[PDB]
């Protein structure tokens, strides 16, 4: 519950908005190998 | 192996249990790394996409958008394609006077469209004559004239809540 | 000019990296005029209607317009064979084996 | 135990994956009315993008 | 002019794919390696049947 007074902006101070990051990629993706198995113990 | 058409004596442990936990855990892995991957994806180009619309809410209302995108109540002014920013100065509530009457003594015909104010900076500090501002700001310059019309009836932010006024009076 | 040995094309630079054909962007003069626009991969810094210099981008204070979420992938893990007791632990558990016996 | 372990972290992850599958579908179909006016504002950035 | 159908108009996606997808009910089947017999008859003599 707090106001503010702002003066006019002045060139001192230049901010800038971010360019946008290099997105994630999914993983490889794992190479499965299908195949008929027995085990044995 | 498959592809579609397009002397020592071994020792085997009696559980399989660790094997089967590592099926369950690297099922619920692949799953969760899978899809909250996706979800970090999915963050990120909603954020690469999110910035278009930022890109123009700058120019709508520079000071709004400058105060979250920095983390303090700042003001805002467009220089082309950036913004020009200066922190504001907080201003307890208690030290602001709403003026009642919104019409110009010495226009007919032009009123001011936003509250008009007297506020001070400290307790003991002179009485400056302003006008209110959008979410809490306040404005030197009694510049927001536009012509009277007939119906007015109007809901201003003030401290905690909200000032009514109708037909250019408080 | 679109190639470079094409003939120079007059007009003025549009919003982020745009080139315009016409020059209609005019207003009324003002006193303390700055300005700074998007150049390539940095900026350029005009005064007074006039050039000033260029800039680049990293020389110019950064905000996130963006909500950093940090989602880190659950490491793998790997489960190596445990038993409280081994089958052979369980067998030599017994005081006298009648096989052995 | 697996499966119990199994079917709990499965419908726990489930239900916030759906609701965030829900919240997404939500919070684009929301997004819309904020982009009719983005392309009014600069049609040409929300163009690029979209 | 005239009245056009709305699929003639090419749709370009204002939205973001997130494509949650569920983790589907697997079920466990009783696994031993060895079994409480196996174990059993393992011994090379059982006392009981001998």
């Amino acid at each position: 519950a707090n106001f503010y007074v702002c003066p006019p902006p002045t060139g001192a101070t230049v901010v800038q908005f971010e360019q946008p990051r290099r997105c994630p990629t999914r993983p490889e993706g794992q190479n499965y190998t299908e195949g008929i198995a027995v085990v044995f113990k | 192996p498959l592809l579609s058409n397009t002397v020592e004596r071994i020792k085997t442990t009696s559980s399989i249990e660790f094997a089967r936990l590592q099926f369950t855990y690297n099922h619920i892995q692949r799953h969760v790394n899978d899809m909250l991957g996706r979800v970090a994806i999915a963050w990120c180009e909603l954020q690469n996409h999110e910035l278009t619309l930022w890109n123009e809410a700058r120019k709508l209302n520079p000071n709004a958008i400058a105060s979250a995108t920095v983390g303090r109540r700042v003001s805002a002014r467009m220089l082309g394609d950036v913004m020009a920013v200066s922190t504001c100065v907080p201003v307890a509530a208690d030290n602001v006077i709403v003026q009642n009457s919104m019409r110009i003594s010495s226009r007919p015909g032009a009123c001011y469209s936003r509250p008009l104010v007297s506020f001070r900076y400290e307790d003991q500090g002179p009485l400056v004559e302003g006008q209110l501002g959008e979410n809490n700001e306040l404005r030197l310059t009694r510049d927001a004239i536009e012509p009277c019309t007939v119906g007015h009836r109007r809901y201003f932010t003030f401290g905690g809540g909200y000032v009514y006024f109708e037909e250019y009076a408080y | 000019r679109y190639e470079d040995q094409g003939p120079l094309v007059e007009g003025q630079l549009g919003e982020n990296n745009e080139l315009r054909l016409t020059r209609d962007a005019i207003e009324p003069c003002t006193v303390g005029h700055r300005r700074y626009f998007t150049f390539g991969g940095g900026y350029v810094y005009f005064e007074e209607y006039a050039y000033s210099h260029q800039l680049s981008r990293a020389d110019i204070t950064t905000v996130s317009t963006f909500i950093d979420l940090n989602i880190t992938m659950l490491e793998d893990h790997e489960f190596v064979p445990l038993e409280v007791y081994t089958r052979h632990e369980i067998k030599d558990s017994g005081l006298l084996d009648y096989t052995e016996v």
